[PDB]
């Protein structure tokens, strides 16, 4: 019902579907598996003509999260402000009103800390989005999902023994040739005994 | 209390904590475990004594 | 290629066999975990002895 | 500290043969559920059932479409689903307690799992909640 | 590992035909690879069946 | 000491002649992916209708004749399951409930 590797060219020495993929056995085993997901497909030419909306949407939600991390602050100011003048207008103690400030600024040094790995989680998206490139893994798979729900229409995405297929099916053998022969006609050490 | 040997693997010890010694046995021993301070001083008695 | 196999030989080439291959040797398509009957010791319908 | 910290999250990232423990690996990142919760998802799995069923007779020519209330029916429908997987990824953890102890004689142990949890899906299709009753106590009974 | 092979094989064409969440499926398409590895050769990954 | 077996099938000895053998007709099955296969039937014999494949998917006869196409129903669903226990109304009453609560999650 479902596509299944060949355990002869996979799980030998050398790799010969490592080899012919250029991939590592120990990623191929986590492709195979299921426990890693890869990049069947990749459209260059959408992204490329439109990563400026496209960054243009990213600055929108990343401002959004700024302006909603900056509306935090300033109601953690304002809630430190009352509690200043609730403490200093009674008898109260100075290392309680000291350590009520420092709560109120350990609460606003979260709210920017947790804006803070907010826009490092944007701006990782944003990255591997650039850096998408075919034979790829994505490990964890929620970024994969977040990274599929955006942009499902720019790239394909498959996990397992069909996307082993259609990766050796959207796969020319004469250009890696040419480029191996090249390879090893300018080449030096360890790169070109590989290339052999 | 003589031996150069027993003195270099002193000096060579690199691990300061005998509770850090009982956590550095469990993470050797056990692969594939999150370690705890707890269970591997109790385990070491477990498998020896 | 040769079927019969009647005594001359020249070649034996081997060769990575694909699907279309596989399900052209084949006489059909087994689809039941069924070797024997219990009872009357007869292949079962669709079974791995059918 | 984080020494423990990096030392779990080096132990936590190691590939064995075993597929079982990716599996529970797998299973091991849904939270269990409380039983309001739980009736609430069945409310949501028939009502969405009811909205396709309400759809399959709109599918002739039943009624014309109005725009908003087609996109809403269909927000209901699609989310009927979704309940539906989450109840199943809930009770996950019980197939597998369930099914860890008939072992030990003839079938290896994800097929006894992957019964059960054919068994837990005909179990949350015959599931009522009117009764009044845990999820737990009436699938044990189909797992 | 034939009667491995056809079970696993027929369990989850039942699960693609009712439609289940991707954990089932995943898991029953590995263990279906996994039976077709030992059909071909036992004891290659990891422990043999 | 010596065990012997038997596997079940019986063993003639006979002369395989190719001359004179009881004739035979040919007669041609169609599949769904355009798959053809021929059938050697005998003589006095019925030719039946629809007949398994080699391919493994069921194949019907090249010459049309209309034989009986489903005669079946379906099984079983989960909305079937859900109206052997429970009433229109309940369901229309689930219904208008949701549909008030997306209704005041959405514009409400």
């Amino acid at each position: 019902a479902a596509p299944v590797t060949h355990i002869w060219y996979f799980k030998g020495v050398p790799s010969r579907l490592g080899y012919l993929l250029d991939l590592a056995p120990k990623d191929l085993e986590k492709i195979i598996y299921f426990a890693a997901y890869v990049i069947t497909s990749v459209d260059e030419e959408m992204r490329h003509n439109e990563l400026s909306t496209l960054e243009a949407e990213m600055a929108v939600e990343r401002k959004a999260v700024e302006d909603q991390r900056d509306g935090e602050l300033e109601a953690r100011a304002q809630k430190l402000e009352a509690d200043l003048a609730e403490l200093e207008a009674e008898g109260a103690k100075a290392d309680a009103r000291r350590k009520v400030r420092d709560g109120g600024e350990r609460e606003m040094r979260q709210i920017r800390d947790r804006a803070q790995r907010e826009l490092d989680r944007l701006e990782d998206i944003w990255s591997t989005f650039t850096k998408l490139a075919p034979k790829q893994l994505i490990v964890d798979e929620n970024l994969y999902r977040e990274l599929v729900d955006r942009y499902g229409e720019y790239f394909t995405g498959a996990m397992g023994a069909e996307s082993i297929q259609k990766l050796i099916e959207n796969f020319d053998i004469d250009a890696e040739a040419e480029s191996l022969r090249d390879v090893i006609r300018n080449g030096k050490g360890q790169k070109k005994l590989r290339a052999l | 209390g003589f031996s150069e040997i027993m003195r270099s693997t002193l000096e060579k010890d690199n691990t300061v904590g005998t509770d850090e010694a009982l956590l550095d046995i469990y993470r050797k021993l056990r692969p594939g475990e999150p370690p705890t301070k707890e269970s591997a001083q109790t385990l070491l008695e477990n498998l020896f004594f | 290629g040769a079927m019969l196999d009647v005594n001359f030989f020249d070649e034996l080439r081997i060769g990575l066999a694909t699907a279309e291959d596989i399900r052209q040797w084949s006489y059909g398509e087994v689809k039941k975990p069924e070797t024997i009957n219990y009872r009357t010791l007869k292949p079962e319908k669709d079974g791995l002895f059918c | 500290s984080e020494a423990l910290r990096q030392a779990r999250k080096d132990a936590e990232l190691t590939a064995s043969a075993d597929s079982v423990r990716a599996y529970l690996k797998q299973i091991g990142k849904v939270a269990l559920l409380n039983a309001e919760e739980e009736v609430e998802l069945a409310k949501r799995i028939e009502a969405g059932l009811y909205a396709t069923q309400l759809m399959t007779e709109l599918s002739e020519r039943g009624e014309k479409l109005p725009a908003a209330q087609r996109r809403d029916m269909m927000w209901i429908c699609r989310d009927g689903d979704r309940a539906k997987n989450h109840l199943l990824e809930a009770n996950l953890r019980l197939v597998v307690s369930l099914a860890k102890r008939y072992t030990g004689r003839g079938m290896a142990f994800l097929d006894l799992i992957q019964e059960g949890n054919l068994g837990l899906i005909r179990a949350v299709e015959k599931f009522d909640y009117t009764k009044g009753y845990k999820f737990s106590t009436y699938a044990t009974w189909w797992i | 590992l034939y009667r491995r092979v056809i079970n696993r094989n027929n369990r989850l064409k039942r699960l693609i035909d009712l439609g289940a969440p991707e954990i089932i499926v995943n898991n029953e398409k590995r263990m279906l690879q996994e039976s077709v590895d030992a059909l071909f050769d036992n004891g290659r990954r990891g422990r043999p069946v | 000491r010596v065990l012997r077996g038997s596997r079940l099938g019986a063993v003639s000895y006979e002369t395989d002649r190719n001359h004179d053998l009881a004739p035979r007709q040919i007669a041609r099955y169609r599949t769904d992916n355009g798959e053809e296969f021929e059938v050697p039937f005998a003589d006095d014999a019925e030719i039946p209708g629809t007949w398994l494949c080699r391919n493994g998917m069921e194949g019907t006869l090249i010459e049309g004749d209309l034989p009986e196409p489903k005669k079946v129903k379906p099984p079983r669903t989960h909305w079937d399951m859900l109206l052997e226990r429970r009433s229109i109304e309940e369901l229309e009453e689930l219904l208008k409930e949701r549909l008030e609560l997306i209704r005041s999650r959405r514009r409400g």
